[PDB]
C-alpha cells in the first residue's frame, strides 16, 4: 500500500541507515531478534509496519532496503553487529575496492559489474511491492565511494522507472571544512549530473549540526551518534504521515506538487525546532508560538545561509503530537504579518500545513528531551545561492592550475566534462537570482 | 623594519673582529652560524 | 579481499624487517611460536591483510627478504622472532658486493632476479586482490639500491595498477661514513623518481636529535631507532585492518596527497613521545597532542618545513576521539598561520580517524606531509656531485664496471628539473 | 624463458617515459529533458473584459 524502498551508497550512507533502523524498530517495538510478541499481528504482513517491513510467515520483519558498499569492512562489521539476523544477508552488498574519491574511476572502472546485481535485487523487491511510491536514497556529495555509483545507478533506475518520485538526502560540503581536496571536483560532477534527475534533493551540513549541539543541547563532546540520531528523527518526521494516522494526511506527491514551484529548482531546506536539553526543557515551556519563532530564527537552520539576505518561495510545516487548528492558524497568521521574512510578491501564501497525533519518540540512552509537540520545517528559499557562489570561485582557481587532473585523464576522462559542469552551475545561479528578483 | 634589524646586526658584528686578540678558529666556527639564520621570517 | 606482500632489501632492511614484523606480530597478539591467542577478535578476522595461514593455527609472514651479505641473514635467523619466517623464501647471493652501485645494479642481480621474481609471483598468484607492494630498503645504501632499482623497474610494467610504496633511508647531511654514497644516491634517485609512486625519506641525524631532546636516554640501540620508525609503519598501516570509518586506502590518500607525477617524497612524524617524567606532567588532551604533533622538533625526517611552505598534509589518528576537537584544532592552526600555506588550494589537510588505538597509550597519531623542503637535501647533494665529478676521482671502478658518465649527465638534469619545479610552483 | 639483462647502455632521456596527456574535446552531456524554467519576466494573456 503506502510503502517505499531505501538505498544506501558510499560509506557515508551506512551509519545513517544503521541509526534509522535502530530507531525505526522501536516505534513498532521489534527486538533485534525481529519478532513482534504474541500480540496478534503476525500473518501475511498487513499492519502499520507494512510501509517499512514485510514480516512474512516466519514472523521476521524485513527491511525494504539495500546497503551497497565497496569495501567489506563496515558491511561485515554490521553483519557482525546485533542486527545481522534482522537484515537479509545479500541485501548487504559488498565490493572490494575504493573509488579513490575519483568520480570517473567509480563511474567507469568498476560501476559495470555490480549494477546488474543491484538492479536485479531492486526488481525482486519491486515485484512484491504494491504501492511503490518511490525511494529514499542516501549518498554524499563528498562521496568517498558514493558519488559515481550513485550517478550511474540513479540514471539507470530513472530510465527504467519513469512513474514515481525520487528523494535524495545529501550531506552538503562543509563550506570552510574539508577532509578531501578532490571534494570540489566530485561535488560539482555529482551536481551537474543529478540536478536533472533528482525529483526532490535536500541538503544538510554537519558543522551546523555541531553548532546546534553545543548551543542548545548543552553537550560539548557529541559524535556521529547524536548527529545521525537527530537526522534519522528528521526523516522519521517526514515519513510520519505514512507511518501513523491523524486528523488529516499529507504525502510526498503533494510535497512535490506544492513545494517545488517550477522545473529544475528543487533544492529546499529542512529544520527541526524542539531540540532541547533535559534540564532546559524541565522547567521551561513549549508551545506553538515559541516553537515557530525558534524555527524561523535564522541560525537554527542547518545551512550556513541568511534568509534575510534571501527571499522566500515555499514552506511546508508538519506538526507532530497534539495541537489545535485554532492556535495553528493564529500563530501562522502572526508569522504571516511578521516583518523580517521577505516573502516574494509572487506567493500570497506559502504554508502547507500537516498534522499527526502520534508524538515523536525517544531512543534509549540518547540525548534529546521528552517532547510533546514537535514540528518539521521544509522551505524553498533563494538564500542557498551563496554556497555555489563560494564553490565556483574556488574551483575556477584550482582548475586553472589543473592539479590532480592526471589521475582522471589517465583513467579515461578529460577536461570537457569539467568545463560543462561550469556552465551547468552558471545556469543554476542565473536562474536563481532572476526568480528571486520580483 | 626587518631589513633595518638585519643590517644593524651586520654592522654590529663586523666591527668586533678588529680586536688585537682573537685568532683563526673562532672566526670560522662562527662564520656559517653567527646568529641562527632564521631572521624571524614572520615567525610563528 | 585486500592484502599486501612485503619486500625487504639491503642490510638496513635486514633489521628493519625484524623490528617491523615483531611490532605487528605482538600487535595482533601472536606468540613467538605462531599459535593464535584470542583476546581481541577484530585483529584475528583481519589478520589476512598481511599474514598467510599455516595449518594448526599458525600464521606465516608474507615477506620476501634478500641481501648479498649472509651474516645479516644469519643474525636475523638467530633473532628472537626469526623462526617465524619460512626457509622457502631466503633467496640470497653468492658473494659480497662492496656496495658499488654499478655492480649492484648490473652484474650480480642478473642471476638472482629470476628467483626473486618467481617467488614473489607465486605469492602474488596465491593472494586474492593486491593493493600493491611495500619495499623497505635504502637509497644511500649500495646493494639495496642496486637490487631495488632493478626490481622496481621490473615489476611496474606487469603490475601498473598497483601501489608501489618505497620506504628508504637518506644519508646524513653531516657525515655518512660511506663515501661513494652520493653516487649511489644520484643513480638510485634517477630511476626512483620516474618509477615509484610514493617514497618515504628519513634520516638518522634527526633520530639522534630526538634521542637527546625527548628520549634523553644517553645510550640507544639502532634497534630502538628501528622501533621509532616501526611505529610510523604500524600507524600508516593501521587503518586497513580495523573498523570505524576512515577511508584508509593508501591510494585514497595518495590521490588526495600528491598534485603532480614528479612529487613522490614525504617526511614523517610521530605522536606523543614522553620524557623520563613528563608522563604525569602532561594532560593527555587532543589540543596539546596536536600542539606537539605539528612542531619543528617533533618532526624528524629531513629538515624544518620552516625554510619553505606546505602543499599538502595528512594526519592519521588512532583512539577514542570525536570530530570536533581535531576539526576545530585544524581550523585554529589554519588561522594561526594562514600564510605559510599555499593560496594555490584551500583546506590542504587530510584527516583520518580510527577508533582502536595501539596498546600502551590511549591516544595516538601519525603525520605525513608534502612541503617545499626537499630542495635543501637535493641542492646539497647536487653541489656535492658537481664538486666530486669536477675531477671525477674514484670513477675508475665504474669505468671498469662499464658505467660511463653519460648516465651521470642524464640523471643530474633530472634532479635539476626536480629542484626547478619544486621552487617553480611555490614561488 | 630467460632473464633479458639490461646492459649498461642507457636509461630514460631527460625525464622521458611519462604519463602527461592533455587531450582536447567539448563532448556534450545527456539530454536535460527539463525545459527552460523562467519566462524571463514577461506575460501570458489575461484580463479580457467586455461591456
Ligand atoms: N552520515 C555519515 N557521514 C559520514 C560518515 N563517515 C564520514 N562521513 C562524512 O561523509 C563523507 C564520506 O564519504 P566518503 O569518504 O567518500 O565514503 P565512501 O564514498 O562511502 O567511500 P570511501 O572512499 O571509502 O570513503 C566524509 O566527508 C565524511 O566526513 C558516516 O559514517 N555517516
Ligand atoms: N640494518 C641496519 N642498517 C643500518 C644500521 N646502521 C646504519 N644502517 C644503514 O642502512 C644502510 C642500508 O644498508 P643496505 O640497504 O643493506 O645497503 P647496501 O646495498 O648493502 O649498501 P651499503 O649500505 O653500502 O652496505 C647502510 O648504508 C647504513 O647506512 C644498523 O645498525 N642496522
Amino acid at each position: 500500500m503506502r510503502e517505499c524502498i531505501s538505498i544506501h551508497v558510499g560509506q557515508a550512507g551506512v551509519q545513517i541507515g544503521n541509526a534509522c533502523w535502530e530507531l525505526y524498530c522501536l516505534e513498532h517495538g521489534i527486538q533485534p531478534d525481529g519478532q513482534m510478541p504474541s500480540d496478534k499481528t503476525i500473518g501475511g504482513g498487513d499492519d502499520s509496519f507494512n510501509t517499512f517491513f514485510s514480516e512474512t510467515g516466519a514472523g521476521k520483519h524485513v527491511p525494504r532496503a539495500v546497503f551497497v558498499d565497496l569495501e567489506p569492512t563496515v558491511v561485515d562489521e554490521v553483519r557482525t553487529g546485533t542486527y545481522r539476523q534482522l537484515f537479509h544477508p545479500e541485501q548487504l552488498i559488498t565490493g572490494k575496492e575504493d573509488a579513490a574519491n575519483n568520480y570517473a574511476r567509480g563511474h567507469y572502472t568498476i560501476g559495470k559489474e555490480i549494477v546488474d546485481l543491484v538492479l536485479d535485487r531492486i526488481r525482486k523487491l519491486a515485484d512484491l511491492c504494491t504501492g511503490l511510491q518511490g525511494f529514499l536514497i542516501f549518498h554524499s556529495f563528498g562521496g568517498g565511494t558514493g558519488s559515481g555509483f550513485a550517478s550511474l545507478l540513479m540514471e539507470r533506475l530513472s530510465v527504467d522507472y519513469g512513474k514515481k518520485s525520487k528523494l535524495e538526502f545529501a550531506i552538503y560540503p562543509a563550506p570552510q571544512v574539508s577532509t578531501a581536496v578532490v571534494e570540489p571536483y566530485n561535488s560539482i560532477l555529482t551536481t551537474h549530473t543529478t540536478l536533472e534527475h533528482s525529483d526532490c534533493a535536500f541538503m544538510v551540513d554537519n558543522e551546523a549540526i555541531y553548532d546546534i549541539c553545543r548551543r542548545n543541547l548543552d553537550i560539548e563532546r557529541p559524535t556521529y551518534t547524536n548527529l545521525n540520531r537527530l537526522i534519522g528523527q528528521i526523516v522519521s518526521s517526514i515519513t510520519a504521515s505514512l507511518r501513523f494516522d491523524g486528523a488529516l494526511n499529507v504525502d510526498l506527491t503533494e510535497f512535490q506538487t506544492n513545494l517545488v514551484p517550477y522545473p529544475r529548482i528543487h533544492f529546499p531546506l529542512a529544520t527541526y525546532a524542539p531540540v532541547i536539553s533535559a534540564e532546559k526543557a524541565y522547567h521551561e515551556q513549549l508551545s506553538v508560538a515559541e516553537i515557530t519563532n525558534a524555527c524561523f530564527e535564522p541560525a537554527n537552520q542547518m545551512v550556513k545561509c541568511d534568509p534575510r539576505h534571501g527571499k522566500y518561495m515555499a514552506c511546508c510545516m508538519l506538526y507532530r503530537g497534539d495541537v489545535v487548528p485554532k492556535d495553528v492558524n493564529a500563530a501562522i497568521a502572526t508569522i504571516k504579518t511578521k516583518r523580517t521574512i521577505q516573502f516574494v510578491d509572487w506567493c500570497p501564501t506559502g504554508f502547507k500545513v500537516g498534522i499527526n497525533y502520534q508524538p515523536p519518540t525517544v531512543v534509549p540512552g540518547g540525548d534529546l528531551a521528552k517532547v510533546q509537540r514537535a514540528v518539521c520545517m521544509l522551505s524553498n528559499t533563494t538564500a542557498i545561492a551563496e554556497a555555489w557562489a563560494r564553490l565556483d570561485h574556488k574551483f575556477d582557481l584550482m582548475y586553472a592550475k589543473r592539479a590532480f587532473v592526471h589521475w582522471y585523464v589517465g583513467e579515461g576522462m578529460e577536461e570537457g566534462e569539467f568545463s560543462e559542469a561550469r556552465e551547468d552551475l552558471a545556469a543554476l545561479e542565473k536562474d536563481y537570482e532572476e526568480v528571486g528578483v520580483d | 623594519k626587518i631589513g633595518h634589524d638585519v643590517d644593524y646586526d651586520v654592522v654590529r658584528l663586523r666591527l668586533r673582529q678588529r680586536h688585537p686578540h682573537v685568532c683563526y678558529e673562532q672566526a670560522q666556527r662562527l662564520v656559517n652560524d653567527w646568529d641562527p639564520p632564521t631572521p624571524a621570517r614572520s615567525q610563528t | 579481499m585486500r592484502e599486501i606482500v612485503h619486500l625487504q632489501a639491503g642490510q638496513c632492511g635486514n633489521q628493519i624487517g625484524a623490528k617491523f614484523w615483531e611490532v605487528i606480530s605482538d600487535e595482533h597478539g601472536i606468540d613467538p611460536t605462531g599459535t593464535y591467542h584470542g583476546d581481541s577478535d577484530l585483529q584475528l578476522e583481519r589478520i589476512n591483510v598481511y599474514y598467510n595461514e599455516a595449518t594448526g593455527g599458525k600464521y606465516v609472514p608474507r615477506a620476501v627478504l634478500v641481501d648479498l651479505e649472509p651474516g645479516t641473514m644469519d643474525s636475523v635467523r638467530s633473532g628472537p622472532f626469526g623462526q617465524i619466517f619460512r626457509p622457502d623464501n631466503f633467496v640470497f647471493g653468492q658473494s659480497g658486493a662492496g656496495n658499488n652501485w654499478a655492480k649492484g645494479h648490473y652484474t650480480e642481480g642478473a642471476e638472482l632476479v629470476d628467483s626473486v621474481l618467481d617467488v614473489v609471483r607465486k605469492e602474488a598468484e596465491s593472494c586474492d586482490c593486491l593493493q600493491g607492494f611495500q619495499l623497505t630498503h635504502s637509497l644511500g645504501g649500495g646493494t639495496g639500491s642496486g637490487m631495488g632499482t632493478l626490481l622496481i623497474s621490473k615489476i611496474r610494467e606487469e603490475y601498473p595498477d598497483r601501489i608501489m610504496n618505497t620506504f628508504s633511508v637518506v644519508p646524513s647531511p653531516k657525515v655518512s661514513d660511506t663515501v661513494v654514497e652520493p653516487y649511489n644516491a644520484t643513480l638510485s634517485v634517477h630511476q626512483l623518481v620516474e618509477n615509484t609512486d610514493e617514497t618515504y625519506c628519513i634520516d638518522n641525524e634527526a633520530l639522534y636529535d630526538i634521542c637527546f631532546r625527548t628520549l634523553k636516554l644517553t645510550t640507544p640501540t639502532y634497534g630502538d631507532l628501528n622501533h621509532l620508525v616501526s611505529a610510523t609503519m604500524s600507524g600508516v598501516t593501521t587503518c586497513l585492518r580495523f573498523p570505524g570509518q576512515l577511508n584508509a586506502d593508501l591510494r585514497k590518500l595518495a590521490v588526495n596527497m600528491v598534485p603532480f607525477p614528479r612529487l613522490h617524497f614525504f617526511m614523517p612524524g610521530f605522536a606523543p613521545l614522553t620524557s623520563r617524567g613528563s608522563q604525569q606532567y602532561r594532560a593527555l588532551t587532543v589540543p596539546e597532542l596536536t600542539q606537539q604533533m605539528f612542531d619543528a622538533k617533533n618532526m624528524m625526517a629531513a629538515c624544518d618545513p620552516r625554510h619553505g611552505r606546505y602543499l599538502t598534509v595528512a594526519a592519521v589518528f588512532r583512539g577514542r576521539m570525536s570530530m570536533k576537537e581535531v576539526d576545530e584544532q585544524m581550523l585554529n592552526v589554519q588561522n594561526k598561520n594562514s600564510s605559510y600555506f599555499v593560496e594555490w588550494i584551500p583546506n590542504n589537510v587530510k584527516t583520518a580517524v580510527c577508533d582502536i588505538p595501539p596498546r600502551g597509550l590511549k591516544m595516538s597519531a601519525t603525520f605525513i606531509g608534502n612541503s617545499t623542503a626537499i630542495q635543501e637535501l637535493f641542492k646539497r647533494i647536487s653541489e656535492q656531485f658537481t664538486a666530486m665529478f669536477r675531477r671525477k676521482a674514484f670513477l675508475h671502478w665504474y669505468t671498469g664496471e662499464g658505467m660511463d658518465e653519460m648516465e651521470f649527465t642524464e640523471a643530474e638534469s633530472n634532479m635539476n628539473d626536480l629542484v626547478s619545479e619544486y621552487q617553480q610552483y611555490q614561488d | 624463458a630467460k632473464v633479458e639483462i639490461p646492459s649498461p647502455k642507457d636509461f630514460l632521456k631527460k625525464h622521458s617515459k611519462e604519463k602527461t596527456l592533455p587531450p582536447k574535446k567539448k563532448f556534450n552531456r545527456c539530454s536535460p529533458k527539463k525545459p527552460a524554467v523562467p519566462l524571463r519576466t514577461d506575460h501570458p494573456v489575461m484580463g479580457i473584459q467586455s461591456g
